[PDB]
DNA sequence: GAATAAGCAATTCGTAATCATGGTCATAGCTCCCGCG
DNA sequence: CGCGGGAGCTATGACCATGATTACGAATTGC
């Protein structure tokens, strides 16, 4: 791996797809909330808590400083 | 006003620029017919044969066509007589006076009218004979009148017997009014309504009507 | 060629050339025969033969401003532009609809009065008409050298329906806003629906039509028919709020492709509601639109020109109303009364049995000719004793199907008219 | 005082006079002058009120006037057709008079002179000399034509005088121009009043030097210096051009019966008068028989406008303004009117006319001797070839080989000719007088005495060729027939189309029947259906087909149905089925089926669904009686046609019976012609409707018809399709044939009346005998009243390309198995004049090839298409590369007219550019050769546009340049399209058509 | 069945939108009809991609 | 409904709602792609029927608006 | 029941991403580091909105 | 000086207006890439 | 942290070129 340009291009192309997928999950969540069915999100609350925790340590460790 | 040189007869032909696309063919036919034409004493003088070549053709929309000049005293302009002794122009003036009401006139002249070109089919004739030089003027008459009917809107012919073949002698279609000759018997030229028919057919073609009172000479 | 009669024919050719956009198909064919005569006689001529002529009077009418504007000083005669179908009556002397160019059948007293009006002045290009609720109103009268108010009084003498002509005097640069538009519309004081007003100078042609409105879109509750004659019904379309949107013809319903529970392009006015002259963009064909309209109104209604017409038990009453005579119960006193009335007797002489029976029940011409052309007849002594239909392809048309349903009543009236014609002149 | 009428001719100017040219039995020419009046027909009250009184009035009898106006009725309250029976008067006015409400104005004053005075224009009369007064020597005046022309004696022969002439003019340009070009040779065929036929050619001595002139004198030719020194007996006379033109003026001023030329009014006589008034100022002065007035020879242009489309000016004929009574006859206009050929130039007309089959007696290196007799060709063909060969110089062997005559011997019953011919394999060849292997302008450049004598021979051949075409077409017999039947002057017989030649016997009828046909409303024209043309059931016929043709179908339809404008009771139309059924029931109960015929037609208007025309068959109509007159004349000339032995009289009588057939169909056609006085739209529409029902009746009785055990069964009943009649309707018809005949009939094709009946037999004699039995049985049982079918011929090897396009071998009714078949082409590429000779020859060769390898039958049709298309590609590439075939194989032809909807039509544009750029003018109605010519550097063109821009008008002086070439691609495309129409096998033909012309070929659908 | 009720809400809301399209599409001008037709082509792209994901996997 | 005029605000509202409907169906499509890439076994015959009815409804709405003249 | 296993797959995917970031992130260079920092802030905004949608009830 | 004319059917060939199909081009969505306060 | 400027992509309606379809007239012939 030389000059690290390909890795940056790959992570930009991946992270925009990740953003579109996250907005897609939010949109289908709004759809199933507007459908009128009763749902519980406690396991997904634990999941969003642990992924938010790990990505906050990633954000703390990714800074250029 | 371009000019060409010919071998004999007037030795020059003066013509307007609208007459240009039929000029070389005119020289081609005139160079063969004029040598035989010059022996007979013609009713107009040879220098007045192509006076009407000098007239333009864009402003003209009505061709008042005769078959030939007068047998005597041809002035080179069709239906023109300053002496006003010609029956044809007398009864043309009578018809125009019966139309427009202008009866106090010294004479009439079809050349001074805007939009009217006076034409003789055969450009000359023998002194004292009608349609004598038809033999010399066939191809020239066909050429020049087809050139006229390309530009003008309405063609008016002063004769039934003379212009019965005018739909074949001209190949491009044009508004042709085969009227009676003024000297035709039974006062057929007194009865007919050809000049207002010219005006109505001009208004059908969305053209400016001929004011026939411009031709009167006072 | 050269005679006086040829000059006369050429002058008529020029006169119908100047009124190509205004003439009926009879006068268009007369113009075409004159073009053929001038082509055979004068070889080339300026005018050609015409196959399809778009009927438009927009050469004599200015573009509609649709905004408030300052009025120049001068004399003004404001005329109410009504809602119904604009008809013009040229020197060919038949009714001409704008945008179609088809002659349309009218009551004979109106036709004779318009014949008298055109006999009064030959300088009139045409008379502009309203066909709304089957009542013929002169929009306007366009003449080269005469003010239209003289024609309005002259036709008021003959009995035509004439609007309230108003001549108002303007001396300053007055702004023509919507309020003065409402003042002038109520100054007309007509119950008749007006879409706009057109004004004319005293000495200067090229009429302007001024129209203040707003393009609106109201949700449609239903389509309701309203009786305007013995058999014919005007089309009307209703919003959910209860406001009534007026419809010009049934061809206005199919052309706008109106159905229930859909937004429509309506021109709101101060009082009336005006449905716009637009082509429907729903891409449904004309026949299916007719089918859906007849289904949502009722299968007893059929498209008859501009209006729906009803069906039912049709006897001597509608025959007497068609003949415009007093009511007779049996055949014999009916023939005796027709012998009493010479003009009605002459009308029955000039009009055939099928035409009398078709106009008696209010059937259209083309649809009924198409329906009769697809069935068979067992006929004994000029009477329809039995009928059966061969082609069921015409029965998809709900108008043709409705007339086929009322064909028994048509047979009864046809046999009655046949008996009347038999004992009148045989 | 016995005379025979030669010509009738009117005076023009001063007093209106009518003259008769006549000869007595001794040969002395007698002229009778008449006061020629303007004839008008008025009623009794209008005659009593004419403001000035008439010059002469004749009681015409109580004559009915019927208003022939076709007003459609939507019911059966048809008001009676307006008949006003009143006493009538014939107003004879010396000047033209405008009379209000005057009737019978469509007829001419000359026909009114004939019929009211009882004079037949082709008649022999004993003239009462008490009614004749002598004006001068040879001319008389007759004021009373009833009493003088009362005794009609039978026919006697007269010594007719003739002047056949042709002139030859020197041209160094493309065409002679009389202002610059002299006249080289004028030849005259003087046939005087004693029958002496003098053949003499005048040679211009101004083209020859004095030593050359002396050499011509030493060769036996005569030198003259003036008009008085001229000897008509000397066959070769040298003179100056002034003396030559004075001889021409002296001959044309003679009161001949007939001055007959070919293209002579347009070129020869016009050039004579033009050069005469140039060189000496003299004019050829025609004198009246009383010599009251004198006119000069001025060729007046007379133009026939078309009657279809924009009615443009479609034909130009040129005539002579003569008042002496000589019928100056142009054969060029006459053969354009009568014949249908690619070119109407004299070489093409003599190619078509004097074509004979000759066998070879002696074969040499360069001299082939041909003989022709009654055994080589038909009888009279070899005698005509000998009589043409008496003055001929070149004989065209077969079609493309031109051979100079070396020695000519005129036998007793044919010809023996030695020709400059290469050695040829076949023993018998077609001999004809076609083109010449000369270049006229080039042998004008090196003009010497041998050229002068050869062109004297060619010019005397053309002048005598006028006589040979005169007697070949039988123009004097045709003139007599036209004068007798059409009631017209002998000069006025041929110059007019159908309507004028109708107007004579029509007026004879209307005076006999006492009927006047008038109109009030304007006549309306609608498109109406015509004849029924069936689709061909299969393309190829290895089986015999029997051809049954109705004898004058549309005249017999008109006579049977009484289809006249005045016998039309009314036209019942219906916009709907209800009033259609009401009107049908009222039609059955109101109009009886025998007295009235009710003709169901397709509607004139789209709103109508039915149109029934009712015709009253109680009074015989004007159109049926006129048609009975014309088929009486046609049956008379068919009777002389069957009684004619020589091919000359056979061709003349066949042409005259065809002419009467055409005028009988023209009686029909004027009822469909809106500008005719006899226009009756319901009658012509009912004529085609009754004709179509006759077609369907004869088709339905013959389709599925079988003959078995001597008993012939028609598939449908023998019912009259219009009404119930007393004749039997049983299809089981007794024959006069052997019992063992078991044959089936299938109507495969019908082209209007002619139905093509395919018998399963292939024997010629059996098919001819069976079809004669079918014709007799149909005429006795199937048909009715005037309807009679005729078995024309047996068509073997019928190759039906499409409707009206078939190729077959004909076995006529008088023929048998041993008789030679005649190859009849009808509407194919061989007949069509817009199809080149290369196309015709290649399609004939490839049709013969296809017939051969279809008669082989051992190999599949896909390989038939492959082999024929491969041979086609090889032949077309060989023609494109080698270019051995000349321009004469690739000249198309079409007629020049002005009848064009567009003023910028490319054909009219091309002819006008030719007339501007070349001294040869193409008149209206002239046939010109045109070819598709492109520059030679242009390669093979796949995607092809602007085809009409490559057209070039080709004449006799045209030579294809080195830079120019024939555009072979359009001829090859048309030939390939015709061949792939013949070949079927559509997919591979599309592949070959795209690989060679890059387009989709048009395939005919059956 | 969260995706099933999501698609049920999708088809119900889209049925309401198509009902409004049926209400207003008779009087639509050309440019807005072209815009809603563009959105309908994007609709067809979305449901063909969903068809590909439920067919191929 | 009421008395509405000048449909371009209604056109923008219908296009915005159709944008929402497109984002919702693309959302469920890419999360279906993600859960199919996860590896769980799914049976989607009723899903295919729902897509077929959705496509029929969409082309029913389509056929009234696309074609001019 | 498909959303929880899809979320588990996303947990595995982000675990892979965080492990490879910890592998490679010894040098990042400043402009792409600022770009992925702004990407992480936009991602934090999106996850905050989804947290609001799961806590709104 | 001025004073007629036959119809329709059917086939082929060429020209020109019309339309199906495909290539291309402005343009609206449309969606990320980057950036600056 | 949040919205504006910008650039690349993807279709998409519209315009135009090319070639096949068809009406339209001429030309001919058969009838
Ligand atoms: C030739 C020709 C014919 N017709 C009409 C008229 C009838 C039908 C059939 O006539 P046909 O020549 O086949 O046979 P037909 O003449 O009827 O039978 P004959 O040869 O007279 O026995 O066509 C026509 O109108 N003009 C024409 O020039
Ligand atoms: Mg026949």
């Amino acid at each position: 791996l030389s000059d690290l340009k390909v890795a940056t291009d790959n992570i930009v192309k991946d992270l925009k797809k990740i953003i579109t997928r996250i907005s897609a999950v939010s949109t289908v969540l709004e759809d199933v909330q507007a459908a009128g069915i009763s749902r519980q999100f406690t396991s997904m609350t634990k999941a969003i808590t642990t992924l938010s925790d790990l990505v906050t340590e990633g954000k703390s460790k990714v800074v250029r400083k | 006003m371009n000019s060409v040189t010919i071998s004999h007869a007037p030795y020059t032909i003066t013509y307007h620029d609208d007459w240009e696309p039929v000029m070389s063919q005119l020289v081609e036919f005139y160079n063969e017919v004029a040598s035989w034409l010059l022996r007979d004493e013609t009713s107009p003088i040879p220098d007045k044969f192509f006076i009407q070549l000098k007239q333009p053709l864009r402003n003209k929309r009505v061709c008042v066509c005769g078959i030939d000049p007068y047998p005597k005293d041809g002035t080179g302009v069709p239906f023109e007589s300053p002496n006003f002794t010609k029956k044809s122009i007398k009864e043309i003036a009578s018809s125009i006076s019966r139309l427009t009401g202008v009866i106090d006139y010294k004479g009439y002249n079809l050349n001074i009218i805007d939009g009217v070109i006076p034409w003789n089919y055969y450009l000359s004739c023998k002194l004292g004979e009608t349609k004598s030089h038809a033999i010399y003027w066939d191809k020239i008459s066909k050429l020049l009148l087809q050139h006229i009917t390309k530009h003008v809107s309405v063609l008016y012919c002063l004769g039934k017997t003379d212009f019965s073949n005018i739909r074949a002698k001209l190949e491009s279609p044009v508004t042709t009014i085969v009227g009676y000759h003024p000297a035709a018997r039974d006062h057929q030229f007194e009865k007919d309504r050809s000049f207002e028919i010219i005006n109505v057919l001009l208004e059908l073609d969305n053209k400016t009507p001929i004011n026939w009172a411009q031709g009167f000479i006072y | 060629m050269t005679s006086s009669a040829d000059l006369t024919n050429l002058k008529e050719l020029l006169s119908l050339y100047k009124s190509l956009r205004f003439s009926d198909s009879v006068a268009i064919e007369k113009y075409n025969s004159l073009v053929e005569w001038g082509t055979s006689t004068y070889w080339k001529i300026g005018v050609q033969k015409v196959t399809n002529v778009e009927t438009s009077i927009s050469d004599y009418y200015d573009e509609v401003k649709n905004k408030p504007f300052n009025i120049d000083p001068g004399y003004y005669i404001f005329l109410p532009v009504y809602f119904g179908s604009v008809f013009i009556y040229s020197k060919g002397k038949n009714m001409v609809e704008l945008g179609s160019g088809n002659s349309f059948q009218i009551p004979d007293e109106i036709r004779s009065a318009c014949n008298k009006v055109l006999d009064s002045d030959n300088g009139i290009d045409f008379l502009r008409f309203v066909l709304l609720n089957n009542r013929w109103i002169m929009e306007d009268a366009i003449s080269k050298y005469q003010s239209p108010v003289n024609i309005f009084k002259l036709a008021s003498e003959y009995g035509l329906n004439i609007p309230n002509y108003l001549e108002i005097e303007i001396e300053e640069d007055t702004l023509f806003d919507d309020e003065l538009y409402s003042i002038m519309e109520r100054s007309f004081d007509d119950t008749f629906p007006k879409i706009s007003i057109s004004y004319i100078k005293l000495g200067e042609l090229k009429r302007q039509v001024v129209d203040f409105f707003k393009f609106s879109f109201m949700y449609i509750e239903s389509i309701k028919v309203d009786r305007i004659g013995d058999n014919i019904f005007i089309p009307s379309v209703i919003t959910k709020s209860g406001k009534k949107i007026l419809v010009k013809d049934v061809d206005h319903l199919i052309r706008s492709k109106v159905r229930e529970h859909t937004f429509v392009k309506v021109k709101k006015k101060n009082t009336f509601s005006i449905l716009y002259d637009y082509d429907g963009n729903g891409t449904e064909t004309r026949g299916e639109v007719i089918k859906r309209i007849i289904d949502t109104i009722g299968r007893d209604y059929y498209v008859n020109g501009k209006y729906f017409s009803k069906v039912g038990i049709a006897g001597l009453k509608q025959l007497t109303n068609k003949l415009d005579i007093n009511e007779c119960a049996t055949v014999d006193e009916l023939v005796d009364e027709i012998n009493k009335s010479g003009t009605v007797k002459r009308k029955i002489k000039n009009q055939s049995v099928f035409d009398l029976s078709r106009e008696c029940l209010g059937y259209p011409e083309a649809d009924f000719i198409t329906l009769v052309n697809n069935m068979r007849f067992k006929i004994e002594n000029c009477k329809v004793v039995n009928f059966n239909i061969e082609n069921t392809n015409c029965l998809n048309n709900p108008s043709i199907e409705t007339i086929y349903g009322n064909f028994n009543q048509f047979v009864s009236i046809f046999n009655t008219v046949t008996d009347v014609k038999k004992r009148l002149f045989e | 005082m016995d005379v025979r009428c030669i010509n009738w001719f009117e005076s023009h100017g001063e007093n209106r006079f009518l003259y008769l040219k006549s000869r007595c039995r001794n040969g002395e020419t007698v002229f009778i002058r008449f006061p020629h009046y303007f004839y008008y027909v008025v009623t009794d009250e209008i005659y009593q009120s004419l403001s000035p009184p008439p010059f002469n009035a004749r009681p015409m009898g109580k004559m009915r006037t019927i208003d022939i106006d076709e007003t459609i009725s939507y019911n059966l309250d048809i008001k009676d057709r307006k008949c006003s029976v009143a006493d009538m008067w014939l107003i004879e006015e010396p000047k033209k008079r405008s009379i209000q409400n005057a009737t019978m104005d469509e007829f001419f004053n000359i026909s009114w002179f004939y019929i009211s005075n009882g004079i037949s224009p082709d008649g022999c009369y004993s003239l009462d000399e008490q009614y004749l007064t002598k004006i001068n020597n040879g001319c008389y005046h007759c004021d009373d034509p009833r009493n003088c022309f009362a005794k009609e004696i039978p026919r006697f022969d007269i010594p007719r005088s003739y002047l056949f002439l042709d002139i030859e003019c020197h041209f160094d340009k493309k065409f002679p121009s009389v202002f610059i070009n002299p006249i080289s040779h004028t030849s005259y065929c003087y046939i005087d009043l004693s029958g002496k036929r003098l053949l003499f050619t005048l040679i211009n001595e101004e083209m020859l030097t004095e030593q050359e002139i002396q050499e011509a004198v030493d060769r036996g030719c005569l030198r003259i210096q003036s008009l008085m020194e001229m000897d008509y007996e000397r066959e070769l006379v040298l003179c100056s051009e002034i003396v030559l033109l004075r001889i021409a003026k002296q001959l044309l001023e003679l009161t001949f019966d007939y001055v007959v030329t070919f293209n002579g009014h347009n070129f020869d006589l016009r050039y004579i008068t033009n050069r005469l008034e140039l060189l000496t100022g003299e004019k050829i002065i025609f004198r009246s028989p009383d010599k009251k007035e004198a006119v000069h020879l001025c060729i007046y242009e007379r133009n026939q406008s078309s009657h279809k489309g924009v009615c443009g000016m479609a034909n130009t004929t040129f005539h002579v303004n003569n008042n002496n009574g000589t019928i100056f006859f142009d054969l060029y206009s006459f053969i354009q009117k009568s014949e249908k050929l690619d070119s109407y130039k004299l070489d093409s007309i003599s190619k078509n006319a004097f074509s004979c089959m000759g066998k070879v007696l002696n074969r040499g290196v360069r001299e082939m001797t041909f003989i022709g007799d009654d055994t080589t060709d038909a009888k009279g063909k070899a005698d005509t070839f000998a009589k043409v060969l008496t003055t001929g110089n070149y004989v065209t062997v077969d079609e493309d080989i031109i051979c100079k005559v070396i020695r000519k011997d005129i036998l007793e019953n044919g010809f023996k000719v030695v020709l400059s011919c290469p050695t040829l394999p076949n023993d018998i060849y077609k001999l004809s007088f076609g083109k010449d292997d000369i270049d006229l302008a080039q042998m004008y450049k090196d003009y010497n005495l041998n050229i002068a004598l050869d062109m004297a021979r060619y010019c005397i051949h053309d002048a005598c060729l006028c006589q040979y075409l005169w007697e070949y077409y039988g123009v004097e017999t045709k003139t007599d027939a036209g004068a007798a039947t059409y009631v017209l002057p002998q000069s006025m017989v041929f110059e007019y189309r159908a309507s004028t030649i109708i107007k004579g016997p029509l007026l004879k009828l209307l005076l006999e029947t006492k009927t006047i046909l008038v109109r009030s409303e304007t006549k309306q024209k609608f498109p109406y259906e015509g004849g029924k043309v069936f689709a061909p059931k299969q393309k190829m016929f290895s089986n015999n087909v029997l051809i049954f043709d109705y004898n004058s179908l549309y005249p017999n339809v008109c006579i049977f149905g009484n289809l006249s404008p005045e016998t039309l009771v009314g036209v019942v139309v219906s916009t709907n089925r209800l009033e259609e059924e009401i009107n049908n029931q009222l039609l059955l109960q109101k109009y009886p089926p025998p007295r009235y015929i009710t003709v169901h037609c397709e509607p004139r208007l789209p709103n109508l669904i039915s149109e029934i025309a009712i015709f009253d068959r109680s009074i015989e109509g004007t159109i049926p009686r006129l048609l009975r007159t014309f088929l009486a004349e046609r049956a008379r000339y068919k009777k002389m046609l069957k009684q004619a032995t020589s091919s000359t009289e056979k061709a003349i009588y066949d042409s005259m019976q065809y002419t009467y057939k055409i005028v009988a169909n023209s009686v029909y056609g004027l009822m469909g012609f809106r500008n005719s006085a006899l226009y009756s739209y319901a009658s012509a529409k009912s004529c085609t409707s009754i004709g179509r029902r006759m077609i369907l009746y004869l088709e339905s009785v013959l389709n599925g018809a079988e003959l078995s055990n001597g008993m012939l069964r028609f598939a449908n009943t023998l019912s009259n399709p219009f009404y119930m009649d007393d004749r039997d309707i049983n299809p089981i018809v007794k024959t006069s044939l052997p019992i063992d005949y078991r044959f089936r009939f299938r109507s495969v094709y019908g082209d209007t009346d002619s139905v093509f009946t395919e018998i399963d037999s292939q024997d010629v004699d059996k098919s001819i005998e069976i079809a004669k039995e079918l014709e007799r049985l149909i005429n006795s049982r199937v048909l009715f009243n005037n309807f009679k079918i005729e078995f024309e011929a047996v068509y073997k090897n019928l190759i039906m390309q499409s409707k009206k396009k078939y190729t077959t071998m004909k076995y006529s009714a008088s023929s048998n198995s041993k008789s030679v078949p005649e190859r009849i082409n009808k509407g194919t590429s061989e007949t069509r004049r817009d199809v080149s000779k290369f196309h015709k020859n290649m399609i004939k060769t490839y049709k013969t090839r296809l017939s051969e390898m279809l008669s082989e039958g051992r190999m599949n049709s896909n390989q038939v298409c492959i082999d024929i298309l491969r041979s086609l590609e090889t032949d077309l590439r060989s023609e494109f590369d080698s270019r051995s075939s000349p321009l004469e194989l690739f000249m198309l032809s079409r007629m020049h007219h002005s009848n064009y909807k567009s003023a910028d039509n490319p054909n009219m544009y091309l002819v006008t550019e030719y007339n501007k750029n070349n001294p040869e003018t193409i008149e209206l109605g002239e046939r010109y050769y045109f070819a598709y010519i492109c520059p030679a550097n242009v390669p093979w063109t796949k995607k092809l546009v602007n085809i009409k821009t490559y057209e070039t008008i080709i004449d006799r002086s045209f030579k294809l340049g080195s830079n120019q070439r024939i555009f072979y691609e359009v001829y090859f495309k048309r030939l390939t399209s015709e061949i792939v129409n013949l070949l079927d096998n559509k997919v591979l033909c599309i592949s070959f058509f795209q690989r060679m012309f890059g387009s989709r070929p048009t395939f005919y659908e059956a």
